[PDB]
């Protein structure tokens, strides 16, 4: 890779990051404006606030982390991969509520356990996404006694486990987001041929535009997925060479996730 | 102070058991549907809230009734105790799913009138987010009269006749061409007070009723279950 | 207290042309959508016609619309309708019905049996 | 015939008007031009009250100040201990549209009333632990607007049907009948003494009505629009009335004439509720605006600002101690407020 | 005459309010001052009531 080709991908992974954390900013900005005026945010902010501020610790351990690599100049202060690792699986994971909060609010199937499962779910909302931020510590415990132990052998073996360990975490959440955000497009397409017949054009309206919507959510995370199990996987890179080739394919997916829930949130609007 | 003590657990024993009342009481609620029936003394609204009851289980102040649909909930209330003072109680129906506004098409003299009344229902500070299910009724006899009888339309509304029917028509397989067109030219009378205002919050449902009862329940659990799609939608963001 | 006294009405041939006054007192009249209504002899009051706050929103029912004009006139706190071409079928006690709460453009009890917003009216009875 | 009665009842309003006129002399507002103003108060919500499941339509305090009961639209009348927000009684409707709350001063009785057109007084201490429906008072050719006990065993019930009346509990039939009002009476308040009540009602007017013999002494006429909230003065010689029209208004008895108009120019919805405070010194006023304003009752100056609804105010009472003023919402929700020192 | 009958009992509400006493607007905001002055030490709203006797704190 030319080096002017580099410090280009370099130039656009910054300008995508810095858009990143100003969206972020403002996400939480207006958010926390609204928890001053009366703490009224309907289950559909709780999510954005968090995967908002899950997004910008992120989105910054990232930057210690980048430079503290390919730059290599203070590499100590630097080293935070667990940190990066715990806000992405809380992203994993809130995203899912998320995609399983859509598939409980616009659900149209009545079976008696489902129904007791929708109320279940909606009775307790704060609780589960409390519960998020738990799992999260409970799924990294690995990772960070890995990590820990890792560290005290540099002071595939044992290793391997840390290897496919990375993954078991994020592969739950994801599952679980995946198995949701299918359920919401055949319901939500079920629904939409079913009741073509009605000529109810405001109902193919709105129920185009969330359907087609999820097909966004659905895809950029997706995608962002397939890029942290490259990125566990490991081999087809060479992130030092790549860095900021992956680096901006990367965020530059995250970008559009956060761009689709920034204009997504409801009470933005308002 | 045991004896305040024990006050106060008996207290909260009591509190408790009046949550979880007012927890089974919030299950029957929500997931059941209030519809407001509105219409004059013409409308057959006493007729369609009678076959309702009695095509389902079913249940002078006010004339409630309560069925279920595809295991779906219904509460259909019409208010015929009152005065024709209706700007104090209709405020008692803003959280009211659907308003079914019953309209009797056959009859032209009263259709302005008709048409008021839906005005004021559609831009109403308290109705502006309640989705009015439009009931066109008596069509049998808006067939029978613009058949023949030459009761003219034009007399009471004047742009009868600069009026196309829609291409969007789809009407039944044997409908006259005139009662495709008196029909329609009612239904875009409602629906042009209808979108004249307020279109993003609330949104109406022609029918064109006095057809099977069948279709009747049909045409109004469809309507609830949008307007309840719309209303999870706008609350989720994927509007 | 709220006044709404009518003017005008009598006995005029067919095709003629009058102008009813409502003078009103004891109420903001720029606040408040005022609305001319009729009750025909055996029968029940038909809403005629509507004036906005201003006079950006006016309408009138099929039966009169083009034949009459209605307006307001805030400073001398009026509302006048002008009847032209008049047709037998407008033979009628005509009333300046307000509409019962200022600052909105919902008007319910309007042309309901017993209005308190609305006066004695006057006759038109047109007649040859 | 006819004419001659209409010039006649013509001629004593302009008597009646010339009257007033005379009895003119000196406002309120410069007579309390020197007083000193009552100064920015401001009211924290001490206790807010959850558990309806629909729009709160009414509630009225108990006597002992710390006990309430609140009527919500979903069928629903719970007795709230406010000193513990705890539920004492959550009494099922027949009906689920209930406009009107009372609370009886024994506390061995609450009312309610609404589209139904009958006035439900449910007993609270009776030999079992559950409320029953005492008494179904029927009789109303309208909805409910408001109750208020008097004396355990007669109610007076403002209706829809133009008409107020003295019920009898114990017979269940009308004691009295209250006839005058042009539109729906929607306001009641009953006077300290329990011999004078004032409705108000949709046709701009509030009417003084004498319980023991039945007939309508005054009529005050100063609002443009409907009445929807009355509230007697402590003193009993005054009365504050809300309207559709953006305007609370002060009226005296005695003199026959209202003595100031609590308006602003921003404030463009109407009042729901009004009640006074303990001295009268405020008049607090529950708005559409999903706010409440506090008033000096003798200045007409925005004292306070009360905003913590969601949804429309829908009531708003003070209780009997002037401790804390209570206001239930359309949100579902009752918030006590209350000044710290 | 039913409509006569209405006006005849318009016409004696009228008379019934007429022919009554009427003191002066300002004797009445006198007295309105002098109560709500009397009691303005009671009001627990106008002047807020110490922590120790509010309930509702
Ligand atoms: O090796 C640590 C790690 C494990 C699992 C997921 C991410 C990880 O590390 C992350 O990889 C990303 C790849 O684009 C980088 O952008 C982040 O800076 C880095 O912290």
């Amino acid at each position: 890779i030319p080096i002017q080709l580099t410090v280009f991908f370099m130039i656009i992974y910054v300008l995508e990051s810095l858009t990143i954390i100003v969206q972020s900013s403002l996400i939480v900005a207006v958010l926390g404006r609204e928890w001053l005026q009366v703490r009224r945010l309907m289950p559909v902010d709780m999510i954005l606030i968090s995967l908002g501020i899950s997004r910008f610790c992120l989105q910054w351990a990232s930057m210690l982390n980048n430079f503290c690599s390919y730059f290599n100049l203070n590499y100590v202060l630097c080293n935070l991969t667990i940190t990066w690792e715990f806000f992405n699986i809380l992203t994993f994971w809130l995203n899912s509520l998320l995609t399983v909060f859509y598939c409980i609010k616009v659900s149209s199937f009545t079976h008696h356990i489902f129904l007791w499962l929708r109320w279940r779910i909606l009775r307790l909302f704060p609780w589960i996404l409390l519960g998020c931020l738990m799992i999260t510590c409970v799924t990294i415990i690995p990772s960070a006694i890995g990590n820990y132990i890792q560290i005290q052998l540099l002071t595939e073996n044992f290793h391997q486990y840390q290897f496919q360990a990375h993954t078991v975490a994020l592969v739950i959440p994801f599952i679980l987001f995946l198995a949701s955000t299918i359920f919401l497009m055949a319901s939500l397409t079920k629904q939409i041929q079913h009741h073509s017949t009605g000529h109810c054009n405001p109902s193919m309206k709105a129920r185009f535009t969330a359907l087609r919507s999820l097909a966004v959510l659905f895809i950029v995370f997706t995608s962002y997925f397939l890029t942290i199990l490259i990125t566990i996987i490991g081999t087809l890179f060479d992130k030092r060479c790549w860095l900021w080739v992956w680096e901006a394919f990367v965020y530059a997916f995250i970008l559009m996730h956060s761009t689709s829930l920034m204009l997504s949130s409801p009470t933005l609007k308002r | 102070t045991e004896d305040q003590r024990n006050e106060e657990k008996a207290q909260r024993e009591a509190n408790k058991k009046i949550e979880k009342q007012l927890q089974k009481d919030k299950q029957v609620y929500r997931a059941t549907h209030r519809l407001l029936l509105l219409g004059a003394d013409n409308s057959g609204k006493s007729t369609i809230v009678k076959q309702m009851r009695i095509l389902h289980g079913g249940s002078s102040g006010i004339f409630e009734t309560k069925f279920q649909v595809d295991k779906v909930n219904f509460h259909m209330f019409d208010v015929g105790g009152q005065r024709d003072e209706r700007r104090k109680w209709i405020q008692c129906f803003n959280d009211v799913t659907a308003i079914i506004f019953v309209v009797d098409s056959s009859d032209y003299n009263r259709l302005q009138e008709a048409l008021n009344d839906f005005k004021s229902i559609w831009n109403n500070r308290w109705l502006r987010t309640i989705s009015v299910i439009l009931f066109l009724n008596k069509q049998d006899l808006l067939a029978e009269k613009v058949l023949a009888g030459k009761s003219k339309i034009e007399d009471y509304f004047p742009e009868f006749a600069r009026y196309t029917t829609p291409e969007d028509a789809t009407p039944e397989p044997g409908e006259d061409p005139r009662v495709t067109r008196a029909k329609y030219f009612i239904r875009d009378e409602f629906l042009r007070i209808s979108t004249a205002s307020g279109d993003g919050r609330h949104y109406c449902y022609p029918h064109f009723t006095c057809a099977v009862d069948t279709q009747n329940v049909k045409f109004v659990f469809d309507a609830v279950t949008d307007i309840i799609i719309k209303e999870n939608l706008k609350d989720c963001g994927l509007f | 207290q709220v006044q709404l006294q009518e003017s005008g009405g009598g006995l005029v041939q067919p095709g003629g042309s009058l102008r009813l006054s409502c003078a009103a007192s004891g109420f903001t009249f720029s606040n408040y959508k005022m609305n001319w209504v009729r009750q025909a002899p055996g029968k029940g009051l038909e809403w005629v016609s509507d004036i906005s706050q201003s006079g950006a929103s006016i309408s009138y029912t099929g039966s009169v619309k083009g034949r009459f004009t209605i307006s307001r006139d805030n400073a001398k706190n009026t509302l006048y309708l002008q009847m032209n071409s008049l047709k037998p079928e407008d033979t009628a006690v005509y009333y300046c019905a307000r509409c019962p709460a200022p600052f909105t453009r919902d008007c319910f009890d309007v042309t309901s049996t017993t209005y308190a917003y609305r006066g004695q009216g006057t006759q038109v009875t047109v007649s040859s | 015939e006819l004419d001659q009665l209409r010039q006649e009842a013509e001629q004593l309003k302009n008597q009646i008007r010339d009257a007033r006129k005379a009895c003119a002399d000196a406002t309120l507002s410069q007579i309390t031009n020197n007083i000193d103003p009552v100064g920015r108060i401001q009211m924290r919500t001490r206790r807010t009250l959850r558990g309806h499941l629909a729009k709160i339509y009414a509630m009225h305090w108990g006597t002992d100040s710390r006990l309430l009961v609140s009527a919500s639209q979903d069928g629903k009348l719970i007795i709230w201990d406010s000193y513990t927000t705890n539920k004492v009684h959550a009494i099922p409707l027949r009906s689920s549209w209930v406009m009107t709350c009372a609370y009886a001063p024994s506390g061995n009785y609450v009312a309610c009333g609404g589209l139904d057109n009958i006035c439900s007084i449910y007993n609270l201490k009776t030999r079992e632990g559950n409320v029953r429906v005492s008494r179904e008072l029927a009789g109303h050719t309208g909805y409910l607007s408001c109750c208020r006990f008097l004396d355990d065993n007669q109610i007076v019930t403002s209706s829809g049907d133009t008409t107020c009346a003295l019920w009898d509990i114990e017979t269940g039939q009308q004691t009295t009948t209250f006839t005058g009002h042009t539109g729906d009476v929607m306001s009641l308040s009953l006077a300290p003494d329990t011999r004078l009540f004032v409705s108000g009602a949709c046709d701009a007017s509030a009417k003084l009505w004498d319980v023991r013999e039945g007939m309508c002494r005054q009529t005050f006429t100063g609002h443009e629009s409907d009445i929807n909230a009355i509230c007697f003065f402590p003193n009993g010689n005054a009365f504050a009335t809300g309207s559709d029209d953006a305007t609370c208004r002060l009226f005296d008895l005695r003199a026959d004439q209202e003595l100031m108009t609590y308006s602003h120019d921003n404030i463009i919805c109407g009042i729901t509720s009004v009640s006074f405070s303990k001295s009268g010194r405020l008049l607090l006023a529950g708005y559409d605006d999903f706010n409440c304003n506090v008033w000096d009752a003798l200045k007409a100056d925005r004292a306070g600002v009360l905003a913590g609804h969601d949804n429309r105010v829908s009531c708003l009472g003070v209780t009997d101690d002037g401790m804390a003023v209570a206001t239930g919402s359309w949100d579902s929700f009752l918030k006590i407020w209350n000044g710290s020192s | 005459t039913a409509s006569i009958a209405q006006a005849r009992k318009l016409v004696e509400q009228l008379k019934m309010e007429a022919n009554i006493d009427r003191i002066k607007v300002s004797k009445a905001a006198a007295d309105l001052m002098a109560y709500c002055e009397a009691h303005a030490k009671e009001d627990p709203l106008l002047t807020p009531v110490p922590a120790s006797e509010n309930p509702f704190r």
